């Protein structure tokens, strides 16, 4: 447990978790904007309130 | 000697086109907005068209293209529904500009 000899290591998993940090930013900035989704439930709702299903008669 | 309304219709371009898929029309841009081009071609519904990459600038309000016809009308029934739903629109294939 001597980090003199493990800096190398040391600095790969810090470098990993800075990296993996921002991907928390970025994957939650992308998940809202819907960059990766195919619609937003949102986007997707308005929709089907235009042309709502119409189980009876009128 | 008055023409009857089954006389129009059996001798109207649409009645005689028969049905509409893989028809080649001609269409007249109406409204546009955006890139989203609105075509009449003489059916009950247009068809919105996206604008062409290439000589998009030359599609404009009254524009004549042609169109190759899908549907005069789109429409489907879903589970549950009564009745079929409809977009109100028509579907077409834009091919390019009609020129003399």
């Amino acid at each position: 447990f001597r980090d003199d000899a493990c800096r190398k290591e040391i600095q790969g998993f810090l470098d990993c978790a800075a990296r993996a940090q921002e991907a928390r930013k970025m994957r939650s900035i992308q998940e809202t904007l819907g960059e990766s989704g195919s619609l937003l439930p949102n986007k997707l709702n308005k929709l089907l309130q235009r042309f709502p299903n119409k189980p009876y008669l009128s | 000697n008055v023409e009857s309304f089954a006389s129009m219709l059996r001798h109207s371009p649409l009645t005689q086109m028969g049905p509409a898929k893989d028809k080649l029309v001609i269409g007249r841009i109406f409204h546009i907005v955006e890139n989203d081009l609105y075509i009449d071609f003489g059916g009950k519904f247009h068809c919105v068209c996206r604008r062409p990459e290439v000589d998009g600038e030359k599609y404009q309000k009254g524009t004549r293209v042609r169109l190759r016809l899908l549907d005069l009308e789109l429409t489907s029934r879903f589970l549950g529904a009564t009745t079929d739903t409809t977009v109100l629109e028509a579907n077409a294939v834009l091919l390019g500009i009609q020129e003399s």
